[PDB]
């Protein structure tokens, strides 16, 4: 476990930079590829489009986030209905066996780079129905989950905090910079 | 002072639960008659144009 | 879209009240067999009062916007007529039943809670449309509001 | 038009420190408001309250400067958390009735996706002992 | 790294050749720095006059249920709940 | 002078009590027993064959006029030779009263259908069929409702493991979701919450054979 | 007002009994409404107006809240004012936990005290119901107020006693505040 | 000087456009309760009465009986109607 | 005349007395075919005759409504028709007979699964 620095330590330290990669690149190609990754991540970070799967009980919070108290399009997030145009999927609610193939199908019909947020306990690990004959214990067993938002349901603040955490993950992803090594 | 949730002195003013329409600015006669007046003046101005 | 958003503003205030009493946005555990799980925090009475005070304005704003609107009226009216006899034999209830014309309701007939001590009228329709059913829901909001008036005004002290 | 509103803009913009010190604040927080220094955090943060706005806007935070744009929701420390949520109306500067014990740690962020991340592990020493041939 | 070396107060270290060590190649092994055994040891044993004392450990309804502990024996007497220590002498 | 203890509606007990005898002496061949549960509701215990006649009698006759059929609640009780019990909980708006009709059946013999009596029941019979396997005769379409397709066994029975026998995952070899034998990360830990001390004497010898 | 169409007794309100008049002023009113969309104009002007209301968006994460002292969030295992663990392994929290998300194994520490060895919570099975803390007889475990505890990996959610103790240390001040607020009231 | 409001002009047009006198909706600290409040005392109950308070003579769970058989009730010993006729009409 | 029945589908019906009278006659004959020792019979006559005797004194439909109670004429005719179907089915059912089946021992016993002293 680590802890935040103290006031004087902050005073010594410089600006934390903007691109999470930093600005230590050696050669022209390195420095150039650093910027292009930064632009790409900036695009994919600023504009992110959930699919609004929202099966149950959790869905109500998935709507309150769209509501005008913790506005989410403020951050550049919009609910596109069509999975071909949706970039992110907030799986929320329980995943019953009847639904499992449906979720799988919806997921891979969506084009990548696709990130999944598992909202609520029901999706995270099956939640409160974990020992049930009809529920997928978690949603990790159908799809690759990216961010877990604990809660039952998570308070709207918690959900969109997780969204920002996804934005941070979208910010630090290294595709061009490290293709250069590939 | 209070030790538990109770209504204040004098109770509470009744909550309003009555519908109330807005100002009804025009009526069928007024609306149509004003429309024709405007059109008639419009015709004259177009004539001069 | 605009109606949904305007109302979901006010839904936030109510959930905050659930949060004030129970500690959860939704999914409280506040009602329990021996009565409610826990007492109420002081001042929650007043905050409820202002919220009820303003709710008439909010509801009327959407009501005036949307009840009369032609598109909405034609979009819902005379949709899925539900005749009285067909309603009963299919085992209906609620504002559906109450909209179709039946003067039934569990609060007034088989009272189960302090409703014995509150006077109010339920709404009823006579067309069995989605529209007049929608109107019944709207008037139910209004009628519930006066129910909060009666109860919140007369709240007695004592155990919980 | 500008009914004593451009005046207010002049207050916040100028005393910020000029065009640069108004733009960087705006650029980072996506809004520029006026309040009073409720209290300076132990970790460089600065808390501002102003009853002119409403409950959503009543109280707010300017995170530590060295966090360039890496602000986070967890940066708030424990003693201030309650005030920041309208959970306690007593500024930590004012109520010294809260505990001041020793073992208390210092705050930490959601250390996730990094080498500093927690990872669970069994907390029971093994159950059954194996027979040792040497002994 | 020391994180995967420390002895949890419960008394666990992954054996030096144990595959369950692998899970920490990229994540820290949190181990707490306050061990209740040491702390309560430091707290000195309070003393009284009466044959029988009472502890709630904490304060009011913020502690453990009130418990009465007799001190007639020569030695110390440890509160069952909080681990506070009493000695009548 | 016991505010904790509620006091039922006595006059309601009066009416339901006399009415219950009315039903018993009007349908002698079917009504096996009529009892008044202490919760003021009225139960009507019939033999499996009279299901429709009782329901038809109730919904129609003036004094009953029990039109709405609230639900078909299924109960399972092993150690009863024909175990699967059924409950038809009805309402009467004309008189503002509730009544319950009950019947039994085994896992094999079929059972009468209320689809021809109350259109409301149609889905319920489908639900019990899915949840217990109690067949219904003359039911229009006995398709399963709740359980997923190709589900074997009826889970609400009490001889069925809580977590079921199989569970699903996703295959990459096959680009598809496959059902697998059960495998639980943490076996469901029951707790044996049995009373050693009889907390209720009144029900001890009462209702004996 | 136009007359009704069905006579109503009390305890009810018919929402359509009002008659649509056939009076000439009444028909021409409706006709003019359709010919010039007066009703749409009313709704149109409403939304124009309602631009001029200030939006209620909290500038999260800078601005934020509000919650209440009872909010049920991150779990934490508290410690006495001396620093000693409050939990005594009474195991009620597990016995009540509706989701069975709690697992406990307790023994005697060398001092002879009744204390836990393993104390585990799965916040992918917990429902944040708070039955655990309502049951614990010494306030050992509490639904701390943190709610931004979001993880990229499922394994990171299964807390053990070390993680739970750390949260208690981290959040002790705030939890102390709430309990002082609610103990006499809960 | 009390609540952040748009300038008076826009207020007047806003009231005009709505057609009803407008009242503010955002919640201010002034508007809502004293957000930190004194400690509440819950008054003691009527069964917490200190004497003549036997559980045996006020308990319900030990009071309930099994269902009675109405025919056999008669064997121990205005067309009947389930209840007051309701004009659900 | 009342404008509406207050219910969808349930239309205002003229000549209610004629319809009610005709319905009462048929049901009386329908129970006539029943055996003379059937409780269903014993009561239906007195109930129906009470109704069919109240039908006459009140020429006004509203007056008749109050006198008969039990709801409005529009539904009331439907009540009568229902019972017509009941009698025809009742004659076909023979429910006045004695018990078709005796419940097995321990069938209607609650709680279940408890040993017993013989
Ligand atoms: S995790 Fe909680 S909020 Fe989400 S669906 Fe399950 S019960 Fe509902
Ligand atoms: S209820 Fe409290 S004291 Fe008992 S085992 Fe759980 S955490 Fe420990
Ligand atoms: S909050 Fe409820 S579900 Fe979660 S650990 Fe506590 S008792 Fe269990
Ligand atoms: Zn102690």
């Amino acid at each position: 476990q680590q802890t935040l620095p103290v006031a004087e330590v902050a005073q010594n330290l410089p600006k934390k930079g903007y691109s999470p990669f930093g600005t230590k690149q050696s050669s022209v190609a390195e420095w150039s590829l650093a910027r292009l990754d930064d632009l790409l991540n900036w695009g994919r970070k600023g504009s992110i489009w959930p699919l609004t799967f929202g099966l149950a009980c959790c869905a109500v919070e998935m709507m309150h986030i769209a509501a005008p108290r913790y506005d989410m399009d403020r951050y550049g997030v919009v609910f596109r209905a069509s999975p071909r145009q949706a970039d992110v999927i907030i799986v929320a609610g329980t995943l019953t066996n009847k639904m499992a193939p449906a979720l799988r199908k919806v997921y891979d019909q969506m084009p990548e780079p696709r990130w999944v947020i598992s909202m609520g306990s029901c999706a995270n690990g099956g939640g409160y129905y974990h020992y049930s004959y009809s529920v997928v214990r978690g949603c990790d067993r159908i799809i690759p989950v990216d961010i877990y938002v604990p809660g039952c349901p998570p308070t709207a603040e918690a959900l969109m905090y997780g969204v920002l955490q996804l934005q941070k993950k979208v910010k630090r992803m290294k595709t061009l910079q490290m293709w250069y090594r590939k | 002072p209070p030790k538990q949730d109770l209504p204040p002195p004098g109770g509470y003013k009744k909550i309003p639960f009555a519908r109330v329409p807005p100002k009804s600015y025009f009526t069928g006669f007024t609306t149509i008659g004003t429309y024709v007046v405007v059109t008639a003046v419009g015709l004259g101005i177009y004539y001069l144009t | 879209l605009t109606p949904f958003f305007w109302l979901f503003e006010e839904r936030e205030k109510m959930m905050e009240f659930y949060e004030r009493v129970s500690g959860a946005r939704m999914h409280a555990a506040y009602i329990r067999p021996g009565g409610v799980s826990l007492d109420m925090p002081l001042g929650l009475m007043d905050d409820i009062y202002e919220f009820a005070s303003k709710f008439a304005e909010r509801l009327d704003e959407v009501e005036d916007v949307l009840t009369t609107n032609r598109i909405w009226v034609q979009r819902t009216e005379d949709i899925g007529i539900v005749t009285a006899e067909e309603a009963l034999n299919y085992g209906f209830s609620g504002v559906m039943l109450r909209g179709s014309g039946i003067k039934w309701d569990l609060r007034k007939q088989q009272p189960y809670d302090a409703y014995n001590l509150v006077n109010f009228d339920v709404p009823i329709g006579t067309k069995g449309d989605c529209y007049d059913r929608y109107l019944c829901r709207v008037e139910e909001m209004r009628q519930s509001l006066r129910i909060i008036d009666q109860c919140l005004n007369q709240m007695p002290a004592g155990e919980i | 038009l500008g009914i004593n509103r451009l005046t207010k803009l002049f207050q916040m913009v100028r005393e910020a420190g000029g065009l640069k010190q108004a733009y960087l604040k705006l650029y980072r927080n996506d809004d520029l408001k006026i309040g009073t220094l409720v209290g300076i955090d132990k970790y460089g943060n600065k808390y501002f309250e102003n009853p002119y706005y409403f409950y959503g806007r009543n109280r707010w935070i300017e995170f530590a400067p060295h966090v360039n744009m890496d602000y986070d929701g967890s940066m708030i420390p424990a003693e201030w958390y309650g005030w920041m949520h309208y959970k306690t109306d007593l500024p930590p500067i004012r109520d010294g009735c809260r505990p001041k014990y020793k073992w208390i740690a210092d705050h930490s962020e959601n250390l996730s996706g990094t080498k500093e991340a927690y990872y669970p592990y069994s907390t029971t020493p093994n159950k059954v002992e194996a027979w040792e041939p040497k002994a | 790294r020391g994180d995967i070396e420390k002895v949890t107060h419960t008394g666990q270290v992954f054996d030096k050749e144990d595959y369950r060590n692998a899970r920490f190649v990229n994540a820290k092994r949190y181990v707490n720095e306050n061990w209740g055994i040491k702390l309560i040891e430091e707290v000195p044993p309070k003393e009284c006059t009466e044959r029988v004392v009472f502890c709630d450990g904490g304060d009011g309804p913020l502690g453990h249920p009130k418990v009465y502990i007799n001190l007639d024996k020569p030695g110390n007497h440890i509160c069952g709940y909080c681990g506070l220590r009493f000695v009548k002498k | 002078d016991k505010p904790t203890v509620r006091q039922p509606d006595a006059v309601a007990r009066s009416h339901l009590s006399d009415f219950g005898r009315y039903v018993a002496e009007c349908l002698p061949k079917y009504v096996q027993k009529v009892q008044l549960t202490a919760g003021d509701e009225l139960e009507v215990l019939i033999a499996p064959e009279g299901v429709v006649p009782v329901l038809q009698f109730l919904k129609d006759h003036h004094q009953a006029q029990f039109t709405n059929l609230v639900d078909i609640a299924g109960v399972d009780v092993p150690c009863r030779k024909n175990r699967f019990e059924v409950v038809y909980n009805l309402l009467s708006l004309r008189y503002n009263s509730r009544i319950r009709v009950k019947t039994y059946t085994d896992e094999l013999t079929p059972l009468d259908s209320a689809c021809e009596v109350h259109k409301a029941a149609n889905w319920y019979e489908r639900e019990i069929w899915d949840m217990y396997g109690v067949f219904f005769a003359n039911h229009p379409d006995l398709r399963r409702i709740l359980t997923d397709y190709g589900f074997e066994g009826h889970p609400q029975r009490r001889d069925f493991p809580l977590s079921g026998y199989v569970e699903l995952r996703y295959d990459d070899e096959k680009k598809r979701v496959v059902c697998e034998p059960l495998e639980l990360a943490q076996e469901f830990r029951k707790f044996d919450l049995s009373a050693p001390w009889e907390q209720f004497p009144n029900f001890r010898n009462a209702n004996p054979p | 007002e136009p007359k009704d169409i069905v006579e109503v007794p009390k305890g009810y309100v018919y929402v359509n009994n009002k008659e649509l008049s056939m009076e000439f002023a009444d028909i021409t009113d409706r006709a003019a409404s359709t010919m010039f969309f007066g009703e749409l104009l009313r709704g149109f002007a409403v939304t124009l107006a309602h631009i001029f209301k200030e939006p209620a968006t909290i500038n999260y994460p800078f601005e934020k809240g509000p919650l209440s002292p009872r909010f049920r969030g991150e779990h934490a295992l508290r410690r006495y004012p001396s620093g000693e663990e409050r939990c005594i392994a009474c195991k009620l929290c597990e016995a009540i936990c509706p989701a069975q998300a709690i697992t406990i194994e307790a023994e005697e520490r060398a001092d002879g005290s009744r204390r836990t060895t393993r104390y585990d919570i799965d916040m992918t099975k917990c429902i944040y119901c708070g039955f655990c803390q309502e049951a614990c007889p010494v306030d050992a475990i509490v639904e701390g107020p943190n709610f931004e505890f979001s993880t990229e990996t499922h394994e990171e959610l299964l807390y053990n006693k070390e993680k739970l103790l750390c949260n208690g240390d981290k959040w002790e001040s705030e939890i102390a505040s709430n309990l002082q607020a609610d103990h006499l009231y809960r | 000087a009390l609540r952040r409001d748009v300038s008076p002009l826009i207020q007047r047009i806003r009231a005009f456009l709505l057609g009803r006198e407008h009242n503010l909706a955002l919640r201010f600290e002034d508007g809502l309760a004293d957000r930190t409040q004194p400690q509440p005392e819950i008054p003691d109950g009527p069964s917490h009465l200190l004497s003549a308070n036997y559980y045996c003579q006020r308990d319900g769970r030990r009071e309930v009986l099994p269902p009675i058989d109405l025919v056999e009730q008669q064997k121990q010993l205005k067309l009947p109607t389930p209840g007051k006729v309701y004009a659900w009409d | 005349i009342k404008a509406s029945t207050g219910l969808t589908g349930l239309a205002v019906s003229t000549n209610p007395h004629h319809t009610l009278s005709a319905l009462y006659g048929k049901i009386l004959r329908a129970v006539s075919k029943m055996p003379q020792d059937a409780s269903y019979r014993k009561y239906t006559e007195q109930l129906v005759k009470q109704r069919a005797d109240s039908v006459a004194q009140h020429k006004d439909i509203t007056a008749l409504e109050k006198a008969v109670g039990c709801g409005q004429v529009e539904e009331l005719i439907v009540q009568a028709e229902n019972e017509l179907i009941l009698a025809r089915k009742m004659l076909g059912w023979k429910p006045w007979e004695k018990l078709v089946q005796a419940a097995p021992a321990k069938q209607w016993d609650w709680p279940p699964a408890q040993i017993m002293e013989p």
